């Protein structure tokens, strides 16, 4: 501006928000994470198992075969291909997303693998060690190992490198995001999951009714290399009223819970005072001496490392070592599986040891009320797991089903004396299926949900479903609320109403999941700057050191922590440690702890310094560097690049996780909480909080909001359960979900016709395209008790605005049928059947369909017409219903119209699947007009349908003519508290009269009496008011009605999709009751709480009515001996007989439901017999 | 084998035993025997089209094709010398994969695309001599070899294919 | 999609004068507020069809025709 | 026969029950079906 | 009961068989034909019961 | 007492013209 050095105000922190979004984007987790296991985590699963060695020994039967052989397979580097797709031919070509849609292929690549072949041969003298020597055999080629899915718009696939005109030429939407694969033809989002994070101690309390007061657990887990995760807990057994209350830990493969001091000399520490030494760091801390005491007298009898481990080896579940193999097992046991993410090499018990009593001392603080147990719910121990992760397990596991198959195959090949073929050995379809079946179910194996169809309604619930979080609810905690934690990580507001409230989170606008990187680089880092190892720490000579944690590893101490810590920020906001890497420095507790893992979750703030230039603290970001900022922006539309990765390098803005944003102090705005330190009465109250140790800023509160609740004007003068509400609804609201939906063939899919951007908009919604794409229009809203069509959240439409096109919308549907293969003697084909040839052909009309079984584009269609003719052949020897004759060799296998639906057959299209079969594509065109049953929102969780429509002349009207669109009760208002709706009726009705876009951004500077003053400026009551007429006499209403624009959305439920009635109709195969389904012609459920209401008002005979001659009602004959149906009647002959009870003249028929009938014969099945008798053997 | 042909995708002899390991008697003695048994059962109890019979060439010049990486545009030239160069008696009792591989090679080199019969042979696991020599019988006829509308356009003239 | 030819409210034709908009905008710099009086849209109900009016039909015809003559 | 056109190089095909279901131009597996030209009617509406 | 439930009728030797109607047999392009989950069932028995038959 | 209105149309004339 005019200084480089001047501070900022609240307005520049938008250009900071506005390069956040076009560095990164809405859905940059989902590609990065993608992006990352693709180029990292694929080659190190592969290098993890890639030596296969199969030893043929000696096999000592002769002189002349006296040598052993040694064949090893390696895998080397791994390559991906582009996407690709092979034909039924064998023909094999870059496949593109929008093929893989429409011929339901999977947009995937292949992955190759270098492969080395060696063979070592050594003389095998008897009793003698061998020297294997390679016998000059040493093959040296690519195999494929299987194809792997594509994330859209990633660095693997074709639209990365793509412009604007590129999508366009290649039939995308350049709206279109990506973030998704297309699996079979569908688009599958992988939904975040929501796990704890590992490597972590949490001490918790359990209930009275258990021995065991406190428990101190560590869910160990490494991630590089096993991928395996064993548990230690440590259990302070007794309650606070015994007399011994002693300490056992958990060992994996022990069985049983071992004494603390026997696990520590287990490790070396035989002394008692070291022990205690290496549990509690202060001297004359008696009080946890205390509490540690009978812990050491009940491991007295052992005092030496090797009698102690005896004692935890014979624990052990082996029973093949004897007794002098058992102390070596415990020591392997103590060495590889104890603590495995602090190593699992030989010689590293005292980590081992003072990791053990950092887990005690953390145990025993807790059990004396000097800290509280663990919060659960505590968002900085909680990891989500993205695609890249997902798909690492996945892979890991299917590669080490390949690798075994790979052996067995070799195992085989030796043995049964075959040639080995590389190209059986290795199955592709292994890799193959695994990720498909995976992606295209949500069933992680071989975890359910992981995979969803995106939602395309509208553009918002495709951004929407990008960016949701779910959480698998035995666990001791309240998950579903809203935590502390989750500020500025996950959305306050957009949560389901159903069984998912709280369980599924959606990402906050600015919120980010680290992909981690190597923690080897920061360790090496602190050696050398002077952590002094945990081998040589004593706690009784250093009793202020600070003790360093990495990703959950106490690595060792320092002296001085505060200039470390210095020196790592330095680092980190210069740009040499990823900024992604969390510091946190606990000054009171003497740790310093650094996560490196992928999986947290953090958010970008602004950082305060003093610069004592001014005096005070003050951010470091000011107008120049805003002034950079835009320049970049606009000059798109040539200055050195500047970007949001400028800001991170300069040390402007901080990565910030829930852990590390424990020991911040954050402002939320620099306007009056940065400076040091009459009022309008319109305003809100603000808190200063006074405080002068700020250390970051807020880049601006809006961002806690997420994708769906960015779209709301004003949440902030919103019940909070109503700003819920419209974050559900709007992704049912019809708009222009993508710009090439006349490319695309969907299930379904609803267009407006005249999309309108809302007159009172949101900065937010700038980077969510909603001017480009919205979802509703700008309806003249009047709030009135007019005719009494309106009352109960009901509302009366301008007939004449719907005529004029209001909130009119098409309809598309799209059909999908196969020429299938029955093997290799029956066969489909797609025909025009004749009723001469053609068996039960349906009672519609086959017209419209040409020669090849498909009507042409542009023809109307209605109920029961056949849209895709198809017949298939029959075997002979099969009569129904007479009507089949030597004429008829084919059956109808055609596809008929939707009963309900109408239209206009939009598009036909024929091409063929993976597997080279004939299937075609057809697209039906409806327009959907609104009527009296279609449901309409606002933004503010006010939903309705429509009571009623009137025309112009009818409608109330204001002394300029203007009639509104839209009429709603009053009575929605008060109790609901949306203050919101009338505000933004308010700046709509300002914004329309000055030719502007409202500002209704949540936490700003416009008040309703400001918006008030603008409106009478315009020459209008400045409440928004007006004198209206009635529409029937043309008198004044004695009130005034407050009259404004409103942006109203159309909602996916329409009453035609929904009204259906049934006199009779079919019936179930099983129980021989209606159907169930409206789009089968079946009936509604009378349940057993209609059937309570109706005993309730003792209508009896309607009672069985409904259930009989309504529903299933059979007859039946039975045995006055026997209670059973077993009575053969020859009702022809007028014959029957219970054969069994020898007798034909004692028989009754009963009317009773076919499914009693079905039950009594299913008790039949069990042995039971249910005698059904006609008269009584015992009085009342 | 069978069932690739009954489903329009037929492989060649090398092709299945690439990966089953049968040499070429106990192959054809089989499929022999299998092909009468399901004659057989056809008549007792279709089978066969145009397409069960052995040469079928213009089946694999499109799965040839890709293996060299070739344009469409060749493929489609490749399948009409193919087809056409059964009226040659002294070419039509070659084997199919070498009236393919030759009418192949014999585009390639006149749309000029830099791939030699070294590589060609050695991917499609033919012999080079062959190839070569199946070519200068693919040469004295090479007017009724080519797709009349290709030459009269100007993507390819005939003065591009080297003569011996 | 593209520019409604009636008001909704009150049917005046506004399908005549989106071009006579643009044109406003762009070469005589004129603000949206002024531009809409200039063009005679004096109710409010006339001036949101108008301002609020996105134009899909030009992003829709970037793509290639499906069928050319 | 009937009339097909093809989904990215928009050739005007003519197919039988017999053919391929692929353009003969540049080999694409994609045809959409021509419109059908008997005049249909509308309601202004 | 003396007439309706004697203990031995609690041990199996005789299984009824329920009729179709229990266990009916759907199609779903009726060129495909499925079998109820008690026909399974029932051959299962059928088979364990031939094979204990001639075993012993 | 504040601007109620989203300025975008000419703001980025405005800077643009301002440089
Ligand atoms: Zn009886
Ligand atoms: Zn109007
Ligand atoms: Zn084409």
């Amino acid at each position: 501006f005019e200084d480089e050095s001047a501070p900022i105000t609240a307005e520049d922190s938008w250009a900071v928000i506005s390069a956040f979004f076009r560095e990164k984007g809405l859905v940059s987790q989902q590609l990065d994470s993608f992006n990352q296991f693709v180029d990292y985590t694929l080659q190190d699963i592969i290098c993890e198992d890639s030596t296969l060695i199969l030893e043929q020994l000696a096999q000592h039967t002769t002189e002349s075969d006296n040598i052993s052989r040694k064949y090893e397979i390696s895998f080397g580097k791994i390559y991906v291909t582009k996407p690709m797709v092979n034909e039924s031919d064998g023909v094999t070509h870059a496949l593109y997303p929008q093929e893989a849609r429409l011929r339901n292929l999977t947009y995937s690549s292949g992955l190759f693998v270098d492969v080395k072949k060696r063979t070592y041969e050594a003389i095998d003298v008897p009793g003698r060690e061998l020297k294997y020597e390679l016998i000059a055999e040493e093959s040296e080629g690519k195999v494929f190992i299987g194809r792997l899915p594509i994330m859209l718009r990633s660095k693997n696939c074709y639209l990365s490198e793509a412009t604007e005109s590129d999508l366009y030429k290649l039939k995308e939407c350049p709206f279109d995001m990506g973030g998704y694969f297309i699996i079979n033809g569908s688009e599958k989002v992988l939904i975040a999951q929501e796990r704890s994070a590992g490597n972590i101690v949490q001490v918790f309390k359990k209930a009275a009714p258990s021995p065991i007061s406190h428990v101190a657990e560590i869910r160990s887990a490494l991630e590089k290399g096993s991928r395996f995760i064993s548990t230690l807990q440590v259990k302070l057994y007794g309650r606070e009223g015994s007399s011994a209350r002693t300490i056992k830990a958990t060992l994996p493969y022990i069985k049983q819970d071992i004494p603390i001091v026997i696990i520590f000399r287990a490790l070396g520490i035989i002394p008692d005072g070291e022990i205690l030494e290496h549990i509690c760091y202060d001297v004359n801390d008696w009080q946890m001496l205390e509490m540690l005491k009978p812990c050491v007298e009940d491991g007295f009898v052992i005092q030496d490392r090797e009698t102690a481990l005896d004692f935890i080896g014979r624990r052990g579940t082996a029973l093949g070592i004897k007794k002098e193999k058992r102390i070596q097992y415990a020591k392997d046991i103590l060495q590889k599986e104890f603590l495995p993410h602090i190593t699992q090499l030989e010689g590293f018990e005292s980590r081992k040891a003072f990791f053990l009593g950092y887990m005690i001392n953390r145990l025993l603080l807790c059990a004396l009320d000097r800290k509280d147990q663990d919060d659960r719910d505590h968002f900085g121990k909680k990891r989500l797991d993205l695609a890249g992760p997902l798909l690492a397990q996945l892979f890991k596991t299917l590669f080490k089903k390949l690798t075994k198959d790979i052996f067995r195959y070799m195992q085989r090949t030796v043995e049964e004396a075959h040639d080995f073929n590389m190209k059986l050995a290795i199955n592709a379809k292994t890799i193959t299926s695994g990720l498909k079946y995976a992606l295209a179910t949500g069933n992680w194996g071989e975890r359910a949900g992981v995979s969803q169809v995106l939602n395309r309604y509208t553009y918002s619930s495709t951004l929407s479903h990008l960016r949701r979080t779910n959480t698998p609810i035995g666990k001791l905690a309240k998950p579903r609320q809203l935590h502390n934690t989750h500020w500025g990580l996950v959305c306050p507001a957009e949560t389901p109403e159903g069984q998912a409230c709280g369980l599924v989170k959606n990402l906050s606008l600015m919120s980010c999941i680290s992909v981690g990187t190597d923690p080897m680089p920061i360790i090496t880092f602190l050696s050398e700057w002077g952590m002094e190892p945990l081998e040589d720490y004593v706690p009784h000579q250093s009793p202020d050191a600070t003790r360093v944690f990495v990703n959950g590893v106490w690595h060792g101490v320092h002296r001085n922590p505060a200039r470390l810590m210095e020196t790592l920020r330095t680092l980190r906001r210069k740009g040499d440690i990823n900024p992604e890497v969390s510091m946190i420095r606990d000054i009171r507790e003497k740790e310093l702890k650094i996560f490196t893992d992928a999986g947290r979750v953090y958010r970008p703030l602004f950082i305060v310094e003093d610069d004592e230039s001014l005096g005070h603290k003050e951010l470091k970001v000011r107008k120049g560097h805003i002034a950079k900022l835009m320049a970049t922006e606009y000059q798109d539309i040539d200055v050195e690049e500047y970007t949001w990765s400028s800001l991170l390098n300069e040390g402007l803005v901080e990565y910030i996780d829930a852990e590390e944003e424990e020991s911040i102090l954050i402002a939320m705005q620099p306007e009056d909480l940065e400076p040091a330190e009459d009022v309008d009465p319109a305003k809100r109250i603000r808190v200063s909080h006074h405080a002068t140790t700020f250390t970051h800023c807020e880049i601006h509160p809006s961002m806690i909001l997420g994708v769906a609740a960015s779209i709301i004007p004003f949440p902030d003068h919103n019940q909070s359960p109503r700003n819920t509400y419209q974050s559900a609804m709007g992704k049912q609201a019809m708009g222009v979900f993508l710009t090439n939906y006349n490319v695309r063939m969907d299930t379904m899919a609803n267009i407006l016709y005249y999309p309108q951007k809302p007159l009172g908009t949101t900065r937010a919604m700038e980077y969510l395209k909603f001017r480009e794409l919205p979802a509703g229009q700008n309806a003249i809203v009047a709030i009135a008790c007019y005719s009494g069509y309106n009352q109960e959240d009901s509302m009366i439409m301008n007939q004449s605005s719907i005529d004029r096109g209001l909130f009119r919308s098409l309809f598309f549907r799209s059909y999908m049928d196969q020429e299938k293969k029955y093997g290799m003697s029956i066969t489909e084909t797609f025909e025009k059947p004749q009723r001469t040839n053609t068996l039960r052909m349906k009672h519609g009309t086959y017209d419209k369909l040409d020669d090849d079984g498909l009507i042409a584009p542009g023809v109307r269609v209605s109920g029961e017409d056949v849209i895709i003719g198809k017949t298939t052949p029959i075997s002979p020897d099969e009569e129904e219903l007479g009507q089949r004759t030597a004429y008829h060799s084919k059956r109808d296998a055609s596809t008929p119209l939707r009963s309900t639906e109408n239209g206009i057959v939009d598009q036909v299209l024929v091409t063929t699947n993976q597997d080279g079969l004939k299937f075609v594509k057809v697209r039906v065109r409806t327009t959907k007009i609104p009527q009296i049953g279609d449901k309409f929102a606002s933004r503010h969780g006010q939903k309705g349908t429509i009571g009623i429509t009137y025309r112009r002349e009818d409608m109330p009207f204001t002394a300029e003519g203007i009639v509104p669109d839209l009429i709603i009760n009053p009575h929605a208002i008060p109790s609901r508290m949306t203050v919101a709706h009338l505000i933004e009726c308010l700046l709509s009705k300002v914004a329309a009269l000055s030719g502007n876009e409202g500002d209704a951004s949540p936490f700003t500077d416009i008040t309703v009496e400001g918006i008030s003053k603008l409106l009478r400026e315009h020459g209008y009551q400045s409440r928004g008011f007006e004198v209206m007429y009635n529409g029937h006499t043309g008198k004044k209403l004695m009130a005034q009605i407050f009259f404004g624009p409103t942006y109203y959305q159309r909602l996916r439920h329409m009453v035609d999709d929904k009204i259906h009635a049934r006199a009779r109709g079919p019936m179930q195969v099983l129980t021989r009751q209606p159907v169930e389904g409206r789009s089968r012609d079946g009936g509604l459920r009378f349940g057993e709480m209609e059937r309570d209401c109706m005993i309730a008002h003792g209508a009896a005979s309607f009672l069985k009515e409904r259930l009989m001659e309504a529903s299933d009602a059979f007859r039946v004959h039975i045995c006055g001996i026997c209670g059973l149906m077993t009575v053969i009647a020859k009702l022809n002959h007028n014959q029957f007989e219970c054969k069994g009870c020898d007798n034909k003249i004692d028989i009754y028929q009963i009317h009773i439901p076919y499914a009693a009938k079905l039950l009594f014969q299913e008790l039949m099945a069990m042995n039971i017999t249910p005698r059904l008798y006609t008269d009584r053997s015992r009085d009342f | 084998l069978i069932g690739c042909r009954r489903a329009e995708v037929a492989r060649t002899f090398k092709e299945i035993q690439s990966l089953i390991h049968v040499k070429t008697k106990e192959f054809g003695k089989t499929l022999n025997i299998m092909k009468n048994i399901l004659r057989g059962k056809s008549e007792d109890g279709k089978i066969d089209t145009d397409n069960m019979s052995g040469a079928q060439n213009l089946t694999y010049i499109p799965r040839f094709c890709s293996h060299l990486g070739l344009p469409m545009q060749v493929t489609t030239s490749a399948e009409y010398t193919a087809k056409k160069c059964k009226e040659i008696k002294e070419i039509a009792g070659k084997s199919p994969i070498t009236i393919a591989v030759v009418s192949i090679y014999l585009n390639i080199l006149l749309f000029q695309i830099p791939i030699t019969a070294a590589k060609v042979g050695q991917t499609l696991q033919v012999t080079e001599g062959t190839i070569k020599s199946g070519y200068k019988i693919l040469y004295e006829h090479r007017d009724k070899l080519v797709d009349p509308q290709l030459i009269a356009n100007g993507v390819v003239s005939l003065d591009n294919l080297p003569g011996v | 999609m593209i520019v409604p030819v009636r008001c909704f409210s009150c049917g005046k034709v506004v399908g005549d004068k989106w071009e006579s908009y643009l044109n406003l905008l762009q070469e005589d710099e004129l603000d949206e507020g002024t531009a809409l009086s200039r063009l005679g849209l004096k109710r409010y109900c006339c001036r949101r069809m108008i301002l609020t009016h996105v134009d899909l039909i030009e992003k829709f015809l970037r793509y290639n025709p499906l069928e050319k003559r | 026969t009937l009339k097909y056109i093809c989904a990215e190089c928009s050739s005007k095909l003519s197919l039988s029950r017999t053919d391929a279901v692929r353009c003969k131009d540049c080999g694409h597996r994609i045809l959409l079906k021509a419109r059908t030209k008997r005049l249909v009617q509308f309601e202004a509406r | 009961n003396e007439v309706f439930s004697r203990p031995e009728w609690m041990i199996l030797t005789c299984l009824p068989v329920p009729p179709p109607p229990v266990r009916p047999s759907i199609s779903f392009n009726e060129s495909q034909r499925g079998e109820d989950d008690l026909t399974f069932k029932l051959a299962d028995i059928l088979k364990a019961n031939i094979s204990l038959e001639t075993l012993e | 007492n504040a601007s109620p209105f989203i300025k975008r149309d000419r703001m980025r004339r405005n800077f643009l013209r301002m440089r």
